[PDB]
């Protein structure tokens, strides 16, 4: 189902975005393990840290998840996720740690838990 | 996974690390070499700047515009960065720096200048979009003076031409064989002496000429030598810090080839039993 | 006799005990022996006469400089390439050119060039991530 004309062009788009900036993350993993992240060009880094934040925001806590760590569960509509997704792959987010987004529910909620570190 | 595919990549992480050990020893070299160089220029400075102390602070103190604090309305920096990568995070840390201090003084809304030694700032910048106005580039291990005349000469004559003020270098202190720290120093308006040559008192230069027109040149020559050494210093510090960094990419070869051996010793193994299964189950 | 350097902003040129030495200071001729008044002058491009004690003579080609003498001591802070007016600014005025455009030379370390370009090649395509099931 993963055609614009079944999904619309804006979530396909997202969708695609998110692959392949993670493709291209898989790409560079191999040579910041030998050389280390400090030769990556200047625009790598910038994939690097935007593909981390994407794992992360991932990431969700589940209602059924409740009883093997505490978190309350959350549901987040469609509209919200790829409301969040765009936002990071345009570099909106930039500025938040990569902590933000670990299980979290949508964008704001992010925004929220970067306050409290 | 494929027995001979892994066991081809375990061959080029071998080259890998292998490439990297020769560039650890080259650097470790080179980094003598240059260290040594770095001290053979201590005494131009030295004693040119006890003179400028007798001209500049001693008796009869002459009055020169390198000399006094005129109000600073905007600023200029000479960077000075590697024509090479591997050198590790070194060049990255030092343009951070300048950016922040370059970002607190346009808070107060004064204008910054920016001129370049070394290829790397040269292409970073220009992606930041920096005022970069003078540059050299291509020193490589041979830096010479009669090169930093150029950009030295471009930010003097827009300090004295009343444009630039409170003039800044930027480089990487070279500390210990390990440890190498971004500096901004300050180099015009001179800074402080922490001598005094009262006891100069006692004799006074038969100045031939005159005494200003030999203190400016006096002037201009000092902070040549201070660019220069900086950029020296620089040098050193980045064969030491390329030394450290391929020192840690052998040493994370060295790991991936414990990871590439083990997945090959399963695969292998896998391969050797799959083959005899079949020959065994086949023979009805 | 007393000490002389000769100093240039990279390297030393010369640091024997001297009797006495001669050069072509701005304002003229200049011969400086031992117990001289303190003097601050430049000093043309040209040759400097060292006379090194015992008698022994040589003669150092100096591009310019500044010759500062004490009591008992003596330093010529010499150029290391001939400076003016015009060629001062000749140079800045390429390194402004360089600058206005974004045209940039080629360093000359050839061994530093085999080796990036070895391990990049060494280094390209090899699938090691994701072959081991290393995380990160």
């Amino acid at each position: 189902q993963l055609d614009p004309l079944v999904v619309g062009q804006e979530h396909y788009d997202t969708a695609r975005g998110v692959q392949s900036i993670l493709q291209r993350y898989q790409e560079l993993k191999d040579i910041i393990a030998i050389l280390g992240m400090d030769e990556l060009s200047e625009e790598d880094k910038l994939v690097v840290a935007r593909a981390r934040k994407i794992q992360r925001f991932l990431s969700q806590p589940f209602f059924v998840a409740e009883v093997f760590t505490g978190s309350p569960g959350k549901y987040v509509s469609l509209k919200d996720t790829i409301r969040g997704f765009k936002g990071i792959m345009e570099g909106e987010y930039d500025h938040l740690p990569e902590q933000a987004f670990y299980m979290v529910g949508s964008i704001e909620e992010a925004v929220e838990k970067a306050k409290k570190l | 996974a494929g027995a001979k595919d892994i066991r081809s990549k375990i061959a080029s992480v071998q080259n890998t690390q292998k490439i990297t050990k020769a560039m650890e020893m080259v650097a470790a070299s080179k980094m003598r070499k240059s260290q040594d160089r770095m001290a053979a220029s201590r005494p131009y400075a030295e004693t040119m700047r006890k003179v400028i102390g007798h001209l500049a602070h001693g008796n009869l103190e002459y009055k020169h515009p390198y000399l006094e604090d005129r109000d600073v309305k905007r600023v200029g920096y000479l960077v000075v960065s590697t024509d090479r990568g591997l050198a590790g995070g070194l060049n990255i840390n030092l343009f951070k720096k300048l950016l922040a201090e370059m970002k607190t003084w346009t808070d107060k809304g004064v204008q910054a200048d920016l001129a370049m030694i070394g290829s790397k700032g040269v292409s970073f910048f220009n992606s930041v979009g920096g005022n970069v106005v003078a540059q050299v580039t291509g020193m490589g291990d041979n830096p010479s003076l009669s090169e930093l005349i150029g950009p030295v000469k471009v930010m003097l004559q827009a300090y004295d031409e009343g444009r630039l003020d409170k003039l800044y270098i930027v480089s990487n202190k070279f500390i210990n064989t390990m440890s190498q720290v971004p500096t901004i120093s300050q180099l015009l308006p001179l800074p402080a002496s922490d001598d005094d040559d009262l006891k100069h008192k006692s004799w006074d230069y038969l100045y031939e000429p005159d005494p200003k027109a030999l203190l400016d040149t006096l002037l201009r020559r000092y902070v040549e030598s201070q660019v220069y050494q900086g950029v020296v210093e620089n040098l050193a510090s980045e064969q030491a810090a390329r030394m450290v960094a391929m020192k840690a990419a052998t040493d994370n070869g060295g790991s991936l080839i414990k990871e590439l051996q083990l997945v090959y010793n399963k695969a292998r193994q896998a391969s050797i039993t799959q083959e005899l299964t079949e020959i065994v189950s086949g023979a009805a | 006799t007393y000490h002389l350097d000769v100093v240039s902003a990279e390297q030393q040129m010369f640091s024997g005990l001297v009797e006495k030495i001669q050069v072509t200071g701005s304002e003229g001729e200049l011969g400086i022996y031992p117990g001289h008044a303190p003097l601050l002058t430049a000093i043309k491009p040209g040759m400097i006469r060292i006379v090194k004690q015992h008698g022994h003579e040589e003669f150092i080609y100096l591009s310019g400089g500044i010759l500062e003498v004490q009591p008992g001591n003596v330093t010529v802070l010499a150029d290391t390439a001939i400076r003016g007016q015009d060629l001062d600014e000749a140079r800045a005025m390429e390194a402004k050119r360089k600058a206005e455009e974004h045209i940039s030379s080629s360093h000359g370390d050839v061994d530093y060039a085999q080796a990036s370009a070895e391990l990049a090649k060494a280094i390209a395509q090899l699938r090691v991530i994701e072959l081991t099931k290393k995380a990160m």
